[PDB]
RNA sequence: CAGAUCUUGGUGGAAGUAGCAAAUAUUCAAAUGAGAACUUUGAAGACUGAAGUGGGGAAAGGUUCCAUGUGAACAGCAGUU
RNA sequence: ACAACCAACUUAGAACU
RNA sequence: UGUGGAACGGGGUAUUGUAAGCAGUAGAGUAGCCUUGUUGUUACGAUCUGCUGAGAUUAAGCCUUUGUUCCCAAGAUUUGU
């Protein structure tokens, strides 16, 4: 059951509160990576380019307060005993929702 | 100044060199605060006054016989807000004062505009010559 | 690989700037073997190298 | 022990809330907060803003 | 020339961080043997501040029989559990502890004070002592009798019930509280009877009592001389900065004097504030905690939305006029006054008329949710 | 020769210290590679905003131009460039 | 003396908001 | 392994001020067609009105939660009267 996929909502506002404007988008990427690392227990996190586009959609200093992310812990083309997390973006109307196990 | 007793400490909004309106009918309009009675010794601190104090002022605009001289005056209104013992912060629309003598008796006869309760209670002559009190 | 020479040749062939030169990321090996203007033209004909369209500068608000 | 009413926002004012402004025409105004006081200084009408009780009463909000 | 007073007091030195956070009693009240056996200190947690409107009872004052608004500090004081007794001999080198007697069973709260990694540990703190208490019942009596005959000074060990507070910390605060009754034998007997028992705040302090609050002030880190000592700002023309002191010293003595203001730590210091008056000892079991005789609303001592960064006070609390050192949720030490209060201000009974329960999270204007509902009528989230 | 603020050369404490902060700003994925924050490709976000960080020349330089390889020294961090 | 459109930028004024 | 923690969600508390969308001839007026009009048919029109004390934010050093989903019973170093 190591291979799994879950949809989370990350509250980016409280993580980007006191951050400088020129570093908000890069730090949002970093906090997303740490967010995926903590929840999936995998040290290797790959961010989808479309998710990076979504994070950078409104510039470097205007990141959405909440982001609907899809975290997929899965196998890699490297050794078959290493787990890594792949993070995507989910298109929803209201991102205010609970975490769901997707199948 | 041995008028009616003691006054509670209030925020000082009228330091030296402040220009305030003259609320009496003595013919003055531009009371220029020169010094404040009861000011202690403290380095670099400008002597400031609030409502009910006994500042020393000169007349910059008004009747010529009232200018080029120092006369006692009492501050009746101030723009700076001050709180009372009941926890109410209050302030007026302008800084105003009335020309008096060292004994506290007003040189004028009538007071234009509202007056502070602290000043009215401190000086009976001002209370007698004033209308609306706060 | 290193496609700096190929991008410069593609810009010269397409008569556009290097900012408007698009190269297929899935054909890096094929693009890297061009090394010539004739091969760049072959890549353009095959669609592996294209000229990106100009950025939008609409004048609807100005006209209104 | 009396609760007053703000001159601008018309809300209940408990002791130690807001400020008191005495105008030159002997009129006393009670402001419940700096927002109401600043808006009064900016000469905003309390009947125009939708969040004031005066507006709601004049526009029959609540019935 | 132009003489001016000193900037700061050379009595609160060094201006360093305090070596403690709980706050300790540096001097207990002088013991009077005629008085009944009682404690001289208590521990609480600062919950926040609020308003108080009361009628002044000061003859000769302009505000006599008038309304006055004063700021008060709320300290939540749940009952403290007594778990030990300490006896102090009176050697010519000072007070010296002779022996300590502990209760049969110590709760998890007080036992966590003895550990830095409680969960990782085996929790074998009072194991052999508990075995000795259970199966001997002779050495405990021997030590108590030793404290009876020797140990002119007797202090009990009491720990706070921090689990009843809305605080994330589970480690209770343990403190030695002196007993200032008489008959050192009776003091030991009182401690033995109160072993594993809870002493309440109303049994230690009473209404209108003047006490002292002991605690560590808010931490502020390093600070320049301008804000650390109140020195004058240098002119705008000053090269290489102005928030400093111009002349740090003269020539011979060719050293920087200890009396000169220097940059450094400016917070987190141990302070004892004298003459704090108890305005209300409220109990946590009644719904009229914040009500008065002139305001009969059924409300407790908590602003709507909760105390800022503290929570909801559900235990006994003490309301003190003015401010106390330390930030919110910090543990504070309440100590009985060492002085005698004969002034009219100290002896004046205090009758609260209204207690503010509006939200401290903003410009709150409602005292109760019922009042908020009455004013706002029905909302969109209420109609459907 | 112990001196001459001696001559030439080598080497210390300061010291892993001062510092490597002007010119708005980088991010994600892939390829290569032993090694990728600096290489290349794609995508996004930006700047120069035509008196430009664009395209050319005069003076001056002299091969710095181009391709293919390398990463010993230089590019005050790194390097597959 | 009338006059069917195309192709132009200004200036001044009024009401409303 | 626990009156456990975390990520969300809910409620409360606060800030601002009535979101988008729809509808209304309310709207200074303007322009075409005919049964020719004391709610004219057609279209545009800053703005205004009703859904709407709405919408948005709400810890990042606010409170609370019985809700949903995960995580922990690990690893390394030192220590003897």
């Amino acid at each position: 059951n190591q291979v799994v996929t879950r949809d989370y909502t990350i509250h980016m506002h409280k993580r980007l509160y006191g951050v400088s404007f020129k570093k908000r988008a890069p730090r949002a990427i970093k906090e997303i990576v740490a967010f995926a690392q903590k929840h999936m227990q995998t040290k290797e996190v790959r961010v989808d380019p479309s998710l990076n586009k979504e994070v950078w959609k409104r510039g470097i200093r205007n990141v959405p307060h909440r982001l609907r992310l899809r975290l997929s812990r899965k196998r890699s083309d490297e050794d078959d005993k290493a787990l890594y997390t792949y993070v995507q973006a989910v298109d929803v109307a209201n991102p205010k929702m609970e975490t769901t196990v997707v199948e | 100044g041995a008028a009616s007793g003691t006054k509670y400490r209030m925020t000082l909004g009228l330091p030296v060199q402040a220009i305030m309106n003259c609320a009496d009918n003595s013919g003055a309009k531009n009371l220029y605060i020169v010094s404040v009675f009861g000011t202690g010794a403290r380095l670099n601190r400008l002597p400031a006054a609030s409502c009910g104090d006994m500042v020393l002022a000169t007349v910059k605009k008004g009747k010529p016989d009232l200018r080029k001289k120092i006369m006692p005056a009492i501050v009746v209104r101030q723009r700076k807000a001050w709180r009372r013992k009941d926890g109410v912060y209050l302030y007026f629309e302008d800084n105003a004062g009335v020309i008096v003598n060292p004994k506290g008796e007003m040189k004028g006869s009538a007071i234009t505009g509202p007056v502070a309760k602290e000043c009215a209670d401190l000086w009976p002559r001002i209370a007698s010559n004033a209308g609306t009190v706060v | 690989a290193n496609l700096r020479t190929q991008k410069r040749l593609a810009a010269s062939v397409l008569k556009c700037g290097k900012r408007k030169v698009w190269m297929d990321p899935n054909e890096i090996s094929e693009i890297s073997n061009a090394n010539s203007r004739q091969n760049i033209r072959k890549l353009v004909k095959d669609g592996l190298v294209i000229r990106k369209p100009n950025l939008m500068h609409s004048r609807f608000r100005i006209r209104k | 022990m009396k609760v007053e009413v703000c001159s601008f926002s018309g809300s209940k004012v408990y002791p130690g809330a807001g400020r008191l402004f005495v105008r030159g025409d002997n009129k006393v105004f009670r402001f419940v907060n700096k927002k109401s006081e600043s808006l009064f200084l900016q000469r905003k009408n309390p009947r125009r803003l939708s969040w004031t009780v005066l507006y709601r009463r004049m526009h029959k909000k609540g019935i | 020339k132009f003489e001016q007073p000193r900037h700061g007091s050379l009595g609160f030195l060094p201006r360093k961080r305090a070596s403690r956070q709980r706050g300790k009693v540096k001097a207990f009240p002088k013991d009077d043997a005629s008085k009944p056996v009682h404690l001289t200190a208590f521990l609480g947690y600062k919950a926040g501040m609020t308003h108080i409107v009361r009628d002044l009872d000061r003859p000769g004052s302009k505000m006599h029989k008038r309304e006055i608004l004063e700021a008060v500090t709320v300290i939540e004081t749940p009952p403290m559990v007594v778990v030990g007794v300490v006896g102090y001999v009176e050697t010519p080198r000072g007070l010296r502890s002779l022996t300590t007697v502990w209760a049969e069973h110590l709760s998890e709260e007080v036992k966590r004070r003895f550990y830095k990694n409680w969960f990782k540990s085996k929790k074998k703190a009072f194991t052999k002592y508990a075995k000795k208490y259970a199966e001997s019942t002779q050495s405990i009596n021997r030590e108590l009798e030793r404290i009876k005959k020797y140990c002119s000074v007797v202090r009990v060990l009491a720990h706070t019930q921090i689990r009843k507070t809305p605080l994330a910390q589970k480690k209770a605060h343990l403190m030695e509280i002196q007993v200032n009754g008489g008959s050192v034998a009776d003091k030991v007997e009182w401690a033995r009877e109160h072993f594993e028992k809870t002493v309440d705040i109303k049994s230690t302090f009473e209404q209108n009592e003047m006490i002292d609050v002991i605690g560590v002030t808010r931490g502020k880190g390093n600070e320049g001389t301008t804000a650390r000592w109140g020195t004058k700002r240098l002119p705008r023309k000053t090269h290489r900065g102005l928030r400093k002191v111009a002349c740090i010293g003269a020539w011979h003595p060719a050293n920087v004097q200890w009396t000169v203001a220097r940059a450094g730590n400016a917070g987190y210091m141990h302070r004892t504030q004298l003459n704090s008056k108890i305005y209300r000892i409220g109990a946590g079991d009644d719904a009229k905690n914040a009500s008065t005789d002139f305001d009969a609303t059924e409300k407790r001592i908590t602003p709507m939305g909760g105390f800022v960064r503290y929570g909801v006070v559900e235990n006994d609390f003490v309301m003190l006029n003015g401010a106390t050192p330390g930030p919110v949720k910090r543990v504070l030490t309440l100590r009985k006054s060492l002085l005698t209060h004969t002034s009219r201000k100290a002896l004046e009974p205090v009758s609260l008329k209204w207690i503010d329960t509006a939200s401290k999270f903003g410009h709150g204007r409602f005292q109760t949710p019922a009042e908020a509902k009455q004013f706002l009528g029905t909302l969109k989230k209420d109609v459907a």
